[PDB]
RNA sequence: GGCCUAUCGAUCCUUUAUAUUUGCAAAAUGACGUAAAUUACUUACUACUGUGCAUAUAGAGGUGUCUGAAAAGUUACCACAG
RNA sequence: AUUGGAAUUUUUCAUGUCGAGUCGUGUUCUUUGAGAUUGGAGCACUAAUACGUGUGAUACAUUUCACAUAAAGCUAAAUAUA
RNA sequence: GAUGUUAGGAGGGCAAAUCCGCCGAAUUUAAGCAUAUAAUUAAGCGGAAGAAAAGAAAAUAACUAUGAUUCCUUUAGUAACGGCGAGUGAACAAGGACCAGCUCAAACGGUUAAUCCUUCGUUUGGUGCAAACCUUUCGACGGAAUUGUCGUUGAAUUAUUCCA
């Protein structure tokens, strides 16, 4: 019953009560640290949705991440090039700034934990500030588990830089499926080969 | 494949069938097919003449399958007949040949050349040209539209 | 330097192999062909053996 | 063999020589049988002469 | 065009209700949460102008609410669909 | 000269050297997945591998006549035909939830085929006879005079896949009758010029319907 | 068209003419038009049917380095291929 | 020898549910086969509840019809192996 | 939220062919060159496995329809993109290899959470020479957790059959 009132309230975004709690919670994020372990999530209803449980292995965890475009890594602005390829401002890369955010998790605190997935939170013109939820696989209750189980499983170390994040699914384009998703499917970097390669073979 | 090639042929002779004065280079004329309109125009008007600028609509997403139709024309449906089949049709005038032509996956009937006239065939088809069904009329068969 | 493909699998028909199966053996049938082909014979009693 | 009847109906001796192959026809009827001596015979064509009647013959018995 | 749910096809290729002979063998909970959580958070700003807006009720109005939503909303259908719903809560409102 | 052709059509121009893969492993391929049939047929007690994908038509006007294996099992339908989705489960049957024929021939045939299937299949006593065969909820527990007579005997007919159609050998009709007052020309064009119109009509009693 | 021999310009592109000819991809936008019928999800019959875009054909806008690159200087600091 | 469970099957009664700064739109840049923008990402504005809204490769409005159920997750096999 | 050489544990690093992420050019091609091309490639920084990745429908069709993924054969050098120049370039069906399904969350269950875990323990089996592994239910003492663990997939109610 609560998590479904607290969906409909949190859905809206306007109000003076919503930008209160915005205005009061991005205060409190402007404070704090980078990367800091909280309590309980943020937002439990959206916890709830996007996989946490209260099981001890599962940890949750806010981050800071600066918005807006990266600008090109060149030396003394613009350099040698063709006129075309150029693109020392508006360049705006591929990877979401919401993996940026699990990346520096990932990156930094992540060893031990494993990240689980990540939600939006708030957000202003500097930074947004992202929480993130993470995973123990070493703890004995993950492992004891019949569900949930599988991030114990070897492949799962850096999940954010493995791609296979939320986040991870939606820059890699794999939540578009259909005749939209063209070059992509088995992997885009696969299908590209494919249609690169030319086999040499028995006959045509 | 080596015994018998123009290397064999020409292998003691200095500039290989390529000419003394001219000595053969990398890309004497530059890549492929750049010369066209530019200096190679001559050749692709003599030889290549539909190829230069565009013409009508653009469809888009086409799909080949919506399209396609296998014709047969109706003097080549008795030869759809045995040996047997044909004799004992012509030898008998009150029974018809039916022709479902969809088993040997045609699906237009065309209205080319003679028949033997006199004697009905019945053509089942699903599309039919004016003269075909026309002829198929004129010598005392059936067509039947059928899907 | 040698590319792996030169060339593997080559075609030639179901017919063609076929007719050079049955041929062969019609020629290996012909007494004539069997001395020809170096095989002593002189001592058998006919070649379709 | 549509051709070959075509050309060969002025001529009730029956010996056509052909330099060529000799193929059939599934367009008409194709009833009067010939004596053909050709360098190639089709199968289906060969049958269907032999059937109607007619003779297919060897250029080394021509 | 059209495919048949009511009289069988007749077997004819022209892409009609026709084709190849076959038979086809074919609240309470939610209004009272929505009533609670407007209670809980009023209306959007965008949702106050339109109130204004469909409250004066002309045609230059009601045409200027329209461009007003669809410029914001982007979605025309949805556009529609809100200042039809303020439209109606307004009459609501008024009883 | 060079009348041969207006263009090259080759295009490897994207380092194809690097690209590039040569392939000559067929027979190989082909003997090791033999060897993993082998050894998964003879593994599995002699039970067949092969599993029943029922019968279904092929897409679009080009082969809309041809007819192939699906996945033609749903459970109400073959629930229907009167096997319960444990037993179809069990034997590893070809199910899918998403499928769903929509046509009565369709599916009265394919009935017929579930029901063959199910009579013709018979299953050995999972703990050696401590349990019968009910009343259908999985049909058919063998008695161990028969199961070993049947294990010893392998098909001797036919396959159990797709399977034939209509003659070539062309059916006749007397000569008296037929019709020969049909314009089939004349009736494609009239239909496809009226057609518009007819949708027009189709779509107002579809508002009225859904009035 | 100009007494004759001289008085001028491709494709792509742009633009306007023209059609009882077309397309915009599962469908429809004249029009329930015309008849009948009405216990209705009725049934026939109609040569000429939305904005916008796309065509096809016909001209015209231009290429004077005139069979049609969107193009300035400089090196006695120089390099290289001839 | 207890306990427990499942599947069907009757007969009643219940018509509940369905992932939001996400979709979407505008914009930019990137990207592609995507074309009056295909996917991605940055930014601005920011949704609807299943009779919804996502699709049906030309911008659009008004309406069909068919097909699907986004924004959470897992999963053997055939395949690749300088 | 700090603090702890607190008790139990983990991450770090190396190697890289195939695999995956970012970041990311030019020579080159157009007989020049600026768009296009080379190329979503090379280099760069990261992460995995014996394969990975993808995967159970916000799919395709317009048929008498099909029905997770991968791969092969194919469509197809086609629709299409492009100083429409040079050049570039997919998808659906079909034949096969091969085929396997699913569960969280929300919904539903309050007779007092039916859950979970650490530490301490304890025994009915079995191998092995021995090390050792392998089964095995029963109690404590701690905690976690209702800011939600566990069960369940509408609900009862009938008859049957199965399974532990």
């Amino acid at each position: 019953g609560a998590y479904k009132y607290i969906q409909e309230i949190w859905k809206k975004k306007q109000s003076d009560a919503m930008h209160f709690l915005l205005r009061v919670r991005t205060w409190e994020y402007r404070q704090l640290p980078v990367v800091h372990r909280v309590s309980k999530p943020s937002r439990p209803d959206k916890a709830r949705r996007l996989g946490y449980k209260a099981i001890q292995g599962f940890v949750i965890y806010r981050v800071r991440v600066r918005r807006g475009d990266r600008k090109k890594r060149v030396k003394k602005g613009i350099v040698h090039g063709k006129p075309k390829h150029q693109g020392v401002h508006k360049q705006k890369s591929t990877r979401n700034l919401k993996s940026v955010a699990e990346g520096k998790v990932g990156k930094s605190i992540c060893g031990n934990l494993r990240v689980l997935n990540s939600y939006w939170v708030g957000q202003d013109a500097v930074y947004k500030y992202y929480e993130v939820i993470l995973v123990d696989p070493n703890h004995n209750a993950v492992r004891n588990n019949p569900k949930i189980n599988w991030i114990c499983n070897p492949v799962h170390k850096h999940r954010e830089l493995r791609g296979l994040t939320s986040a991870g699914k939606k820059y890699r384009g794999l939540r578009v499926k259909g005749h939209l998703s063209a070059k992509s499917r088995p992997s885009i970097r696969a299908n590209w080969k494919r249609r690169q390669l030319i086999k040499l073979r028995k006959c045509r | 494949a080596t015994r018998f090639k123009k290397n064999r042929k020409k292998r003691g002779h200095v500039s290989a069938g390529h000419g003394r004065v001219g000595k053969h280079r990398k890309h004497p004329g530059g890549r492929g097919k750049a010369g066209g309109l530019h200096h190679m125009r001559i050749n692709f008007d003599k030889y290549h003449p539909g190829y230069f600028g565009k013409v009508g609509m653009r469809h888009l997403n086409l799909l080949k399958n919506r399209t396609y139709c296998p014709t047969i024309n109706v003097d080549k449906l008795w030869g759809l007949l045995p040996e047997e089949k044909k004799k004992e049709f012509s030898e008998n005038k009150d029974i018809a040949p039916v022709i479902d032509v969809t088993r040997k996956g045609y699906f237009k009937v065309l209205g080319n050349g003679k028949l033997k006239h006199n004697q009905p065939i019945v053509v089942k088809a699903r599309y039919f040209s004016s003269v075909a069904e026309k002829k198929i009329k004129a010598v005392g068969g059936q067509c039947i539209l059928v899907a | 330097p040698t590319k792996i493909w030169r060339r593997w699998g080559r075609k030639v028909n179901l017919k063609e192999k076929r007719y050079a199966v049955c041929s062969s053996i019609a020629a290996s049938g012909v007494t004539s062909l069997v001395l020809a082909r170096g095989h002593r014979i002189s001592h058998l009693k006919e070649v379709p053996l | 063999l549509s051709k070959l009847q075509y050309h060969m109906a002025n001529h009730p001796n029956d010996i056509a020589v052909v330099v060529g192959s000799i193929t059939d026809d599934k367009r008409l009827f194709s009833l009067k049988q010939l004596k053909v001596c050709a360098l190639r015979f089709t199968e289906t064509a060969r049958k269907r002469i032999e059937d109607a009647g007619g003779e297919c013959l060897t250029f080394d018995q021509l | 065009g059209r495919k048949s749910t009511i009289k069988p096809a007749t077997g004819i290729a022209v892409g009609f209700n026709s084709g190849h002979v076959v038979t086809k063998r074919n609240s309470k909970r939610k209004e009272l949460i929505k009533d609670v959580v407007r209670e809980i958070t009023g209306f959007s700003p965008y949702e106050k102008r339109i109130i204004e807006l469909i409250k004066i009720g002309t045609s230059a109005s009601t045409k200027r609410s329209l461009k007003y939503a669809k410029k914001k909303l982007g979605t025309h259908k949805r556009g529609k669909a809100k200042r039809e719903e303020i439209q109606k809560v307004v009459i609501l409102q008024r009883r | 000269v060079a009348h041969n052709n207006v263009l090259p059509n080759v295009h490897l121009h994207k380092w194809w050297q690097h690209r590039v893969r040569v392939n000559f492993s067929k027979n190989i391929k082909k003997k090791k997945r033999r060897l993993l049939r082998e050894k998964r047929r003879k593994a599995n007690g002699g039970t067949p591998i092969e599993k029943l994908h029922p019968i279904v038509h092929c897409p679009t006007q080009r082969y809309n006549f041809r007819t192939r294996l699906g996945k033609g099992f749903t459970f109400e339908e073959l629930k229907g035909a009167g096997l319960t989705p444990r037993a179809a489960q069990t034997i590893g049957i070809c199910y899918d939830k998403r499928r769903k024929n929509r046509s009565e021939e369709s599916l009265t045939k394919n009935v017929e085929r579930l029901l063959k299937y199910k009579n013709s299949l018979v299953m050995i006593p999972l703990k050696k006879n401590k349990a019968k065969k009910g009343i259908g909820g999985i049909p058919a527990d063998a008695d161990k005079n028969t199961i070993k007579e049947f294990r010893n005997k392998k098909p001797l007919l036919s396959i159990f896949k797709k399977e034939k159609n209509t003659k070539p050998f062309y059916e006749t009709i007397e000569v008296s009758k037929i019709d020969k007052e049909f314009l089939a020309y004349k009736t494609l064009r009239r239909a496809k010029l009226a057609e518009r119109r007819k949708n027009c009509r189709q779509q107002k009693k579809d508002i009225k319907f859904k009035s």
